[PDB]
């Protein structure tokens, strides 16, 4: 109905601002730094979660079952397990990139070199192409489950020691890194703003930039070991919490080029 | 004594002052009223030129209108090819605070100077195939400002010293000295028949000279601020002046005066450069306001606005057949208009 | 001290006898250069595709 | 021409009072920046007092801070100086200094030797 | 067609021959720090043709340091081409009044057109002079400045033991009227950093250091909004 109307609106947004920032980092001379070099990739990770993976769901929302072939399913699941890791696990390197640029300013620029970036970047796609499509298409940790759904839905459905290491490896060790990067970068804020005045504007940046990262992910894995204990959570429902995990790829252009000056200097 | 020196000067600058009154009757815009308008003229950015990693002080164009060759402060003496966007050399330099820039005509030799008190002459036809050093010239006492070829063994240099420089570099001595200026002097051109040059300094005013006497001339008197460029017209029987007070002027060697001024309201910033076209219709003049303006040299209208830079605008250039212009600024580039 | 005030009026002296045209011949020169020569400015009067290096 | 005439000035009874005139031709007075300087026998150049381009900014020294005024007319393009209650201290030539550019919030050089846009000066004696 | 072939084969070598080179170059060039001395003993500071140059290293960071030389006074149309290094050194003796004629140097230096992104670090120098002539009641700081009268010490000031407390009355006095300036003007884009120092004395470069290292961290963290 207009649900799927209301569903399209916002992926043709995605791929429309995702596109156009990509052009517009990769265009202007000024906006070629080793530190805007990861987030390119992220940027990249949003077309690649934007087109592949969600037009199947919004034709899932418009019709009750799989309307292609079934042997599509464990491709559609693993590329959305894939997408999404490497979401979250390019999130982790912007802010160990962040972490020793303004807490060790006079060396990062001989200890960070464009080949380590390139290491770094092709590091953490090889651990999300791995630890999504290995056990995914061996099929490792496909038990626990009743029964699939005779329907025929393409819902992934998942064992306990499968939700519960590799959902715990890919949040819950970024989370623990971001929380420790944030948290010292306030510190060091803190610190010179006291300094300045005897001679404020980073919590709201930071409780921006979390708030939206936490409250759009943290739901789905909270629900997923509720989901693997027993089957409590009604169907539909998980559908609306997935939807919020999907969107983050579509508030992270409004947010992240919001914050840097030279971003907003280049649009203007 | 000194008052007596002072009257006898005020005395002369009266006389001088009615002698020029005496031969003005109509202004050039008297004369200049019915013809055709230019029009408006546009012109696109059809090059862009990369590599430097500071800004650019000086550029100076070559004699078949291909090669150019630019200055910078990250100590580097960049030779170019305009068509195929190659470079050819890439000097390095043992100062890195440079100023100046310069070309020769027979296409053998290039110039740089700057903060180092010492002009630098660089060879390009060596049997080794390595591009060195050929001549270090120091007599002089203060920062390089502008240097000029004349043939392959003489060179015109200009410091912050008030004065100018006529050297020989095949012996290494200084041959003339020209000491009239009381700041600055700032940029200086050569006539075309290689007899006689002009200079602006920080004085406000300009100043002829003769290269094989040694003597002045002739003294102009017009501006409010410093001098910054300087380029004779083409016929050699004028030429126009920029200074730091948003106005530039066209002066006559004929008749001792200033012909037209030309400034518009809303310009508050100086005048960095300034060049001619061939026939002497058009004006350029680049600005601080990070914009470059073409102007009409016989009724003083805007005709026409060239504006691709974000930063100061430094350096101008035409090249002799009137192909193209070149345009260097604070951000490390170089750009070729049309 | 009192050398610079006597060189002064001696450069003063030397430039202040000369001959002086009037303005009115100088402009009627610059008209006559600036018209004869409109034909060999690619900034007035452009240039097709052909003469152009910088396409 | 850029010309600098100063009036006023000459020999005057300890504590007493004096003014000086400084007249200006060749350029827009009411865009630039003016200040006074003073060059005393056997040393340099030294500051005095400034005053902007509408008349609200101004500055002193210090050690005449009170005792000496400036003020600034742009309808005859004429900028004075009042002295007040003079000392033995104060016998120096008197220099009317312009900032070498329009519309600026700075200056540098009206205290250094040769410099362009400067007056010859007039004499004040104190004793 | 096969001479345009060549030579066209022969100028693309050469130009990459030459970007390889000048990317080592850039590579170079982005690690070393660049350092103005402005002023005063400048050879005791240094120590602990027109321009005098010096290369160091303190924990393996680079900088060089640059000195004018043979050179005029007139400071108006070479003091631009200083524009992007990271810190002007000022040196001042605190002791013609040469302090007036300082504090108008500063002034237009803090206020100029193209310098509105430089920072400044300033040295105090000459303390024992500062100390030892104003006990002997030598009025230098009461007469040159009328303000002084009724000026109250800070409640930050922490004094070396066995300090005067007119010793430091005249110090923060000094220290304030240099202060006084920069506040005044800049919106966060560039500050002002003072430092007390001695002339027999050997931290200067550590406070050269410290001093670069939050200049560039406050930069940065300019540039995300988070200060
Ligand atoms: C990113 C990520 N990590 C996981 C760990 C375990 C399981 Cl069962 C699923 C996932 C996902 C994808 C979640 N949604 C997009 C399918």
């Amino acid at each position: 109905g207009w649900v799927a109307a209301a569903l399209c609106v916002v992926i043709a947004l995605t791929a429309a601002a995702n596109s156009l920032l990509i052009a517009l980092i990769c265009t202007q001379p000024a906006l070629r730094n080793t530190s805007n070099f990861f987030l390119v990739s992220l940027f990249t990770s949003d077309l690649m979660v934007g087109l592949v993976v969600m037009p199947p769901a919004m034709l899932n929302a418009l019709y009750g079952r799989w309307v292609l072939a079934r042997g599509l399913c464990l491709l559609w699941t693993a590329f959305d397990v894939m997408c999404c890791s490497a979401s979250i696990l390019n999130l982790c390197l912007i802010s160990l990139d962040r972490y020793l640029l303004i807490l060790s300013p006079l060396r990062y620029k001989l200890r960070m070199t464009p080949l380590r970036a390139l290491a770094l970047v092709l590091g953490a796609w090889s651990l999300a192409a791995l630890a999504s499509f290995l056990p995914l298409l061996l099929g490792w940790h496909e038990l626990g489950h009743a029964r699939p759904p005779v329907p025929g839905q393409c819902r992934l459905l998942a064992s306990l020691p499968f939700v519960l290491v590799a959902s715990g490896l890919t949040f819950f060790l970024p989370s623990g890194a971001i929380c420790f990067t944030y948290c010292r970068i306030l510190l060091a804020a803190r610190k010179q703003a006291v300094q300045v005045a005897s001679l404020l504007k980073a919590s709201l940046t930071l409780g921006i930039l979390l708030g939206m990262f936490f409250v759009t992910w943290l739901p789905f894995f909270v629900a997923n070991i509720v989901q693997a204990v027993c089957d409590c959570i009604s169907p539909g429902l998980f559908d609306v919490l997935t939807w919020l995990g999907y969107c983050n790829s579509t508030m992270n252009p409004i947010i992240y080029p919001l914050f840097m000056r030279d971003f907003k200097r280049a649009l203007g | 004594e000194l008052d007596q020196l002072r009257q006898e000067a005020e005395q002369l600058k009266n006389q001088i002052r009615d002698a020029r009154k005496a031969c003005a009757d109509a202004t050039l815009s008297q004369i200049t009223n019915n013809i055709d308008p230019v029009g408006r003229i546009q012109m696109r950015t059809r090059r862009t030129l990369r590599g430097h990693l500071a800004k650019i002080y000086a550029m100076h164009w070559g004699t078949d209108s291909r090669l150019l060759v630019s200055a910078s402060q990250d100590g580097k003496l960049i030779i170019w090819d305009s068509y195929t966007t190659n470079k050819v050399h890439a000097i390095p330099l043992r100062s890195s605070w440079v100023m100046t820039c310069a070309y020769a005509p027979s296409g053998n030799y290039v110039a740089c100077g700057g903060l180092d008190n010492i002009c630098s002459i660089y060879n390009l036809k060596t049997r080794e195939g390595n591009v060195r050093v050929s001549r270090e010239l120091a007599g002089h006492t203060g920062y390089l400002s502008c240097c000029r070829f004349l043939d392959d063994n003489q060179i015109v240099t200009s410091s912050g010293d008030t004065t100018c420089a006529l050297w020989d570099i095949e012996t290494g001595q200084q041959t003339t000295t020209f000491t009239g200026h009381t700041g600055d002097v700032m940029s200086l051109s050569l006539a075309p028949d290689t007899r006689l040059f002009v200079s602006g300094a920080c004085d406000a005013s300009a100043k002829l000279w003769d290269v094989r006497e040694g003597m002045c001339r002739q003294t102009f008197t017009g501006h409010e601020s410093d001098i910054n460029a300087i380029c004779f017209f083409p016929n050699g029987n004028a030429f126009a002046t920029g200074s730091d007070d948003a106005t530039c002027r066209l002066f006559d060697l004929r008749a001792d005066q200033e012909l037209m001024t030309y400034s518009h309201d809303n310009i508050i910033c100086g005048i960095t450069s300034v060049s001619f076209s061939k026939s002497g219709r058009l004006l350029l003049a680049g600005y601080d306001d990070f914009n470059c303006n073409v102007w009409d040299a016989l009724k003083a209208d805007r005709a026409g606005v060239l504006a691709g830079h974000d930063n100061r605008v430094s350096c101008l250039g035409v090249t002799d057949d009137g192909m193209a212009v070149a345009t260097g600024s604070w951000d490390s580039f170089l750009k070729i208009w049309n | 001290s009192i050398a610079q005030a006597r060189k002064l009026v001696e450069q003063l002296k030397m430039e202040a006898n000369i001959d002086r045209i009037k303005v009115s011949k100088a402009a009627a020169d610059l008209m006559a250069y600036c018209e004869a020569h409109a034909k060999e400015d690619p900034l007035l009067t452009p240039v097709p595709a052909s003469e152009n290096p910088f396409r | 021409q850029v010309q600098l005439q100063e009036s006023g000035g000459g020999l005057v009874q300890p504590g007493g009072s004096l003014r000086l005139s400084c007249a200006a031709s060749g350029f827009t007075f009411s865009n630039y920046k003016m200040n006074w300087v003073r060059q005393a026998p056997g040393k340099g150049l030294e500051w005095v007092s400034d005053i902007s381009q509408s008349g609200a900014s101004i500055s002193y020294t210090g050690s005449v801070k009170g005792r000496f005024t400036i003020s600034r007319d742009n309808a005859k393009n004429t900028l004075y100086l009042q002295m007040n209650s003079l000392k033995p201290e104060d016998t120096a030539v008197y220099y009317c200094a312009r900032c070498p550019a329009p519309f600026t919030r700075d200056c540098f050089d009206v205290t250094s030797t040769t410099y362009a846009y400067r007056g010859q000066g007039t004499q004040v004696t104190v004793s | 067609t096969e001479d345009q072939r060549n030579e066209e084969k022969a100028q693309r070598e050469a130009n990459k021959k030459i970007e390889k080179q000048l990317q080592k170059d850039k590579q170079v060039y982005r690690a070393t720090h660049r350092l103005l001395l402005l002023g005063s003993g400048k050879n005791t500071i240094v120590k602990q043709s027109g321009i005098f140059e010096t290369k160091f290293q303190v924990d393996k960071v680079n900088f060089h340091m640059f000195d004018v030389g043979a050179q005029r006074d007139e400071r108006r149309k070479w003091i631009q081409c200083f524009n992007d290094v990271t810190a002007i050194i000022f040196v001042v003796a605190s002791s013609t009044n040469r302090l007036q004629a300082a504090l108008k140097l500063f002034d237009s230096i803090w206020n100029n057109k193209w310098l509105r992104d430089t920072s400044v670090i300033l040295f105090l120098n000459k303390q024992d002079l500062l100390a030892e002539k104003v006990l002997a009641g030598k009025s230098k700081i009461e007469d040159y400045f009328p303000e002084f009268a009724r000026y109250t010490t800070p409640e930050d000031a922490t004094p070396e033991p066995g300090e005067d407390p007119r010793v430091t009355r005249a110090k923060y006095f000094i220290r304030d009227e240099f202060l006084r300036i920069s506040t005044a003007s800049g919106d966060g884009r560039h500050y002002c950093y003072p430092h007390f120092t001695c002339a027999v004395d050997t931290e200067n470069i550590r406070r050269v250091f410290n001093d670069c290292r939050d200049i560039i961290q406050r930069m940065h963290l300019r540039q995300y909004e988070l200060l």
